[PDB]
RNA sequence: GGCGACACACGUGCUACAAUGCCCACUACAAAGCGAUGCCACCCGGCAACGGGGAGCUAAUCGCAAAAAGGUGGGCCCAGUUCGGAUUGGGGUCUGCAACCCGACCCCAUGAAGCCGGAAUCGCUAGUAAUCGCGGAUCAGCCAUGCCGCGGUGAAUACG
RNA sequence: CGCGGGGUGGAGCAGCCCGGUAGCUCGUCGGGCUCAUAACCCGAAGGUCGUCGGUUCAAAUCCGGCCCCCGCAACCA
RNA sequence: GCCCGGAUAGCUCAGUCGGUAGAGCAGGGGAUUGAAAAUCCCCGUGUCCUUGGUUCGAUUCCGAGUCCGGGCACCA
RNA sequence: UCGCCUCCUAAAAGGUAACGGAGGCGCCCAAAGGUCCCCUCAGGCGGGACGGAAAUCCGCCGGAGAGCGCAAGGGUAGAAG
């Protein structure tokens, strides 16, 4: 790497929903994360939270019963 | 306004009551 | 909506439970388009009419709540040129 | 800061600014801010950082959200098409399904008027 | 800086697993993992260089390392384009920077995917090399949102030493890339 | 089954484009009409539509009934928005033998066009015009924003 | 055969020199005014440029062929 | 090559005793119109042909400069 | 039509005609010049957000079909690019 014009990349810190990575070594050290999905929420890891397809279903118990 | 069911006035204006204008006098 | 509830017209209804357990499996033309239909319906090819003709509808899962009616459409369009 | 999907909002008020996602505003907004007990007159500019992960964790899990709901609704349609269902015919030609009339003005489901002679 | 999670996690129980798995007699034959090049095709910037000035800097902001610039090859009329002007940044990282790269990029950036249920299993390109691309900037930690003026992506390019994608897919996949299956 | 069609075209309308405005809370002042095959107080379940229970009245004697704007207070801070609610997804209530075509309503989500409208063109001379709610006729329910009426607050301007 | 001009929305003309975005009058369609039509007013739609090659990054535009159209010429014999 | 003449908002472009920029059909906004057109009221860097230079100061002084006109000229 | 350049006619040296067949020039470039150091094309398939027959990026195959300021020829990547 050429010297000048570049960035320092010093060894960082990091979060998220989950503790740490100190893998770290990035531009701008102790950065602060969103979320993630692999620290296993949301997708891997597989919650599969909120999850979907009652709808094919629900006309199905529901309606003959009511 | 009065086209706006999930207000006051707008249930007012349909005549009718519910969350938005329940029924205490 | 209805609940307390679920109507369906028995001329029809009584065909397809006879034809639950009968084992045999035929092609029923109904005037009723007023009735809900499947599960003991599925599978089943039920002719509905239009006001004008019986019209073939293959019936499934997916078919769940749907009055009789919506899988025979009335009018006739095809555009308008 | 940021919940579901992207989504950010910021200053003015919460209660509002929680409007401006996808599948939440007023009734849903109104509760997720006693259900994690947080004063719904803040501005979202400035609050801890703590109840922000409180609040978007409850909202992001409660309900399904923008992605997923957006792409629910799309999946629920393309039933109501493809079934062979009226109600997917009208929305197969683009046009009005919920009763009303389609001899004038449709507009909104129609598109802008494209006239011919007479 | 030589140390990086991720380098340490390739040589004690990536390889040792896919030797196990592919089998191999010689110690070199099993995949290793050179160069990720970075490349955004910007026509976005054509007639401005002002908005590459910032581009340039973005990336080498998540990458640690600045792009060259690639130039218009040709001259090309039904979308602008004399042979002359700038059409994108590319940078080629390797070797430590490319995996203290590849690991933020592993469990941050695409976390950050609005939806994102996992990686194309197809484009890998049959030689055993795979491609993806990004449709924004600000899926990266390095990146605040209050300096985005506007969207660009990027396409990312991964060059394995792999013969196969057969065993292309194994390295990636044992390194903690999300499939969509 | 159709009269409810939909590339389009015209008349009559309603709701708006917002800060003399929107929303939420509390506090007030009308008239005319209707109803013991009906109106239904008050009690309980439900966010709510409404459902149970159930009292009073052939009704200046009980019920529809809350009048709304207004008022007081606080919230919004000029933003396609706490503007505006069309469209659509889902979940239900009620009438009715039956709500696919074609009912009305409630909740949750969705939130469109629209930032005062070309040429043109309508109404009104005062308790009128604007604006604000309320009743009945038909009627099982209802596409009523219609129609026939009721009071609330209340301008401007006529040289000629 | 010969030399010159041309071929573009439905009609009549621009634009082609000087490569990059096709314009004008009528006509047509929707609205207005009128009892009504006309006139008049407010809006709109509509050409790939005779054709096939070629040149350029790019062709109504520059070049080549052919197809029409108009025009001038065809004398000493 | 010469002499000089014509050099401005969007158009004719009008205005050089040095200090400041202007009108008409245009363009838009307003009355006026049932037709349009007059008329009437308001708003437009146009850094005035270009650059160094001279005094406070320069549409406005000097050297080169750039573009255009009849009129001269010349052309082995 | 008249001078200049390329290709054929031209009969394997040179040259060689016709109102024979076809095309170009009357410029251009202060870098498009000298030198030193590097670098190698078109195209095909596979991959990759906006990227489309085509913008850029990655993989493999690609000996010259690309490029060489403009006509053709000769030539040229072991460079003239
Ligand atoms: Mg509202
Ligand atoms: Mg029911
Ligand atoms: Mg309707
Ligand atoms: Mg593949
Ligand atoms: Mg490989
Ligand atoms: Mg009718
Ligand atoms: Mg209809
Ligand atoms: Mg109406
Ligand atoms: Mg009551
Ligand atoms: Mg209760
Ligand atoms: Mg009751
Ligand atoms: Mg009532
Ligand atoms: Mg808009
Ligand atoms: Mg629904
Ligand atoms: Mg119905
Ligand atoms: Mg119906
Ligand atoms: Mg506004
Ligand atoms: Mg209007
Ligand atoms: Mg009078
Ligand atoms: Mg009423
Ligand atoms: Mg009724
Ligand atoms: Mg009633
Ligand atoms: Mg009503
Ligand atoms: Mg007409
Ligand atoms: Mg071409
Ligand atoms: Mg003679
Ligand atoms: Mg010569
Ligand atoms: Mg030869
Ligand atoms: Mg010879
Ligand atoms: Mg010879
Ligand atoms: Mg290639
Ligand atoms: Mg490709
Ligand atoms: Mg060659
Ligand atoms: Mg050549
Ligand atoms: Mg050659």
């Amino acid at each position: 790497m050429k010297e000048g014009i570049h960035p320092k990349l010093v060894p960082a810190r990091i979060i998220c929903g989950c503790g740490n990575v100190i893998e770290t070594y990035s531009t701008k050290p102790e950065i602060y994360v969103e979320v993630c999905s692999k620290c296993h929420p949301f997708y891997t890891g597989q919650q599969r939270f909120v999850d979907t397809e009652g709808r094919v279903e629900r006309f199905q118990r529901r309606y003959g019963d009511s | 306004g009065k086209g706006d069911r999930r207000t006051r006035r707008g249930k007012i204006w349909r005549g009718t009551y519910g969350k938005y204008r329940p029924r205490k006098k | 909506s209805l609940k307390k509830g679920v109507f369906v017209d028995d001329h029809l209804l009584e065909k397809v439970l006879e034809l639950n357990a009968k084992g045999e499996k035929r092609l029923i033309k109904t005037w009723s388009r007023r009735s809900t239909i499947v599960p003991e319906m599925v599978g089943h090819t039920i002719a509905v009419y239009n006001g004008k003709q019986h019209v073939p509808v293959y019936i499934t899962e997916n078919m769940v709540g749907h009055k009789l009616g919506e899988f025979a459409p009335t009018r006739t369009y095809r555009g308008h040129g | 800061a940021r919940i579901a999907g992207v989504e950010i909002p910021r200053n003015k008020r919460v209660d509002v600014a929680l409007t401006y996602i996808y599948g939440i505003g007023k009734a849903r907004a109104k509760e997720a801010l006693e259900k994690t007990g947080i004063n719904p007159a803040t501005r979202v500019k400035d609050l801890t950082e703590a109840e922000v992960v409180r609040l978007r964790e409850y909202v992001e899990n409660t309900w399904k959200l923008e992605g997923e709901l957006r792409a629910e609704v799309a999946a629920n349609i393309k039933r109501l098409m493809d079934i062979g269902c009226y109600r997917g015919l009208r929305h197969r030609r683009g046009l009005p399904v919920r009763g009303q009339r389609t001899r004038t003005n449709a507009r909104t489901r129609k598109g802008p008027r494209k006239t011919v002679a007479a | 800086p030589l140390d990086v999670a991720l380098k340490r996690k390739y040589y004690e129980e990536v390889r040792p697993e896919l030797i196990r798995r592919f089998g191999y007699q010689n110690v070199w034959e099993v995949p290793r993992l050179e160069k990720v090049v970075i490349n955004q095709g910007l026509g976005e910037a054509k007639e401005d260089a002002r908005i590459l000035e910032k581009a340039a800097q973005e990336l080498a902001l998540i990458t640690g390392q600045k792009p060259a610039v690639t130039r218009a090859k040709k001259s090309i009329s039904n979308f602008k384009l004399r042979k002359g002007m700038p059409i994108g940044l590319r940078v080629t990282l390797r070797r430590d920077r490319m995996w203290i790269f590849l690991e933020k990029l592993l469990n941050v950036a695409l976390p950050r995917i609005r939806d994102f249920r996992g990686l194309n299993p197809n484009s890998f390109d049959g030689r055993g090399n795979y491609n993806l691309g990004l449709r924004e900037q600000l899926i990266f930690p390095e990146i605040t949102y209050d300096m985005v003026d506007a969207l660009r992506g990027m396409d990312i390019a991964v060059v394995t030493t792999a013969e196969t994608d057969e065993e292309a897919r194994a390295l990636l996949e044992l390194l903690g890339f999300p499939f969509r299956k």
